[PDB]
């Protein structure tokens, strides 16, 4: 697969596209810095699919259920690029580190940081750069199996640009290995099961005395 | 309604 | 990709390696002849693991952690298998045809029922063969991200020969469509949504009176 | 271990 001028612009452009509090009350100060950090990613996630071509052409309606399900994924994979392999840490905004450990103090079950830490590893084996990072995000903004997405087949035809591009980018980023490519989509895979282990993390803060700020229970709580 | 239901998110995605 | 001697063997094997009671205490019955088809169904995944190349080299309890979770992907591939667009019902063993409404009357919930009718009929758009689905299978059952596996690595490397004889193939049976291999992956995507759908599904039988027969209950309940 | 805890896949497995 060539790489074609329409996809080196589109794929240019998600790579452009892409460029606070201190840190038992103690506690629950220390949770409220963590849920900042995601508020300010959930605002980072719209900006960066406001600019994904095709994505303000769908309803409203779709553009929410596609954000409401992926933004914790694209949080992962961002979680997954600022990995450290020798601390096991991850840096977030240059200055603050976290590993296992600060996770843990900052309100999140064990049950949870291990499968983080598992997949931020076994995502730092294959070494993404930035294209390869912005496409994954794009794959995953467009599924078309999220819960109540009207128009999944514009919603499909979409994510299947960025994974041809993807494939075309990955042929000459690593021309000796085919696998790489799919090796990529594989974690997408991950991703989903990643995605459930927070929704079983959101359920059993319902259950502590721990209440998410406004923008992330809009997002994460189950209202009924 | 998503949208009536995600007014933060909503109120983003307008600006 | 080009498919190899090696290849053509592996896939030609696995092809062929896939070659009771009737139908409120009604509503017991029929759920006990619904989960004494999963019970079958797990003997022959059982049976096809069994044969397939570098399987019973992992340690058994590496083939445990693996077919514990892959079993209802499995089962939901093979349901997707038999689904028929004319009268949106599946065909298992075949006679006997299930629609939504056969398998709501069988003890399942409409939260699952659904999500797995949309994959079914995502996936037959696909129209996939034998050589597909067994491939599909396969790197289901290897994938090395399932809780407490070991030998990750060995896992994941067997995985990486189903996927490139997946790419090979796909490569002859769609050579205009190059978007046909990398389509089939992403439905493994949605393959892990389901198997969590199936979790919440396995915990509201729980709520109810309505127990899984020991096999079931020994891959699906969680017993603490 | 797992192996402990599924009896039933386990003597599936070694047939
Ligand atoms: C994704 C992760 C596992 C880390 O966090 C959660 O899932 C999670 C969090 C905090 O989330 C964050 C934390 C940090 C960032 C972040 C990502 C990229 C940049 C850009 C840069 O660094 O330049 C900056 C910050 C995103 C999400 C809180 C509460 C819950 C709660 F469980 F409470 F819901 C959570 O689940
Ligand atoms: C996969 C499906 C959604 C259909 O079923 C479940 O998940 C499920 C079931 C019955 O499962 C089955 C049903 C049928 C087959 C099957 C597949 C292929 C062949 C080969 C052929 O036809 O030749 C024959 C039978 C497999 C699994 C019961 C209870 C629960 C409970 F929720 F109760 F756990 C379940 O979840």
């Amino acid at each position: 697969p060539q790489l074609s001028p329409e996809q080196l612009g589109m794929i240019e452009k998600l790579v452009a596209a892409q460029q606070v509090t201190p840190w038992r009350e103690a506690r629950q100060q220390r949770f409220a810095h963590f849920t900042e950090l995601a508020i300010v990613s959930v605002q980072e996630i719209v900006d960066f699919a406001k600019q994904l071509p095709g994505f303000l052409q769908l309803s409203r309606e779709d553009q929410i259920a596609l954000l409401k399900t992926s933004a914790i994924e694209v949080m992962l994979l961002e979680t997954s690029r600022r990995y450290n392999p020798g601390s096991e840490s991850i840096t977030f905004l240059k200055d603050f580190s976290y590993n296992r450990e600060d996770f843990a103090k900052a309100g999140l079950q064990v049950e949870f940081i291990n499968p983080i830490f598992e997949f931020s590893r076994a995502m730092n084996e294959l070494q993404l750069n930035d294209a390869e990072f912005a496409l994954l995000i794009a794959i995953s903004i467009f599924s078309a199996d999220r819960p109540n997405v009207q128009d999944q087949l514009q919603v499909e035809r979409l994510q299947h640009t960025y994974v041809e591009a993807l494939h075309a980018y990955v042929s000459i980023h690593h021309p000796h290995d085919r696998l790489m490519f799919p090796r990529m989509l594989m974690k997408l895979v991950s991703l989903r099961t990643l995605s459930s282990v927070h929704s079983e993390q959101v359920f059993a803060l319902r259950l502590q005395d721990k209440k998410l700020p406004p923008l992330l229970s809009e997002i994460w709580d189950v209202h009924e | 309604s998503l949208t009536e239901r995600h007014k933060i998110l909503h109120r983003l995605l307008q600006e």
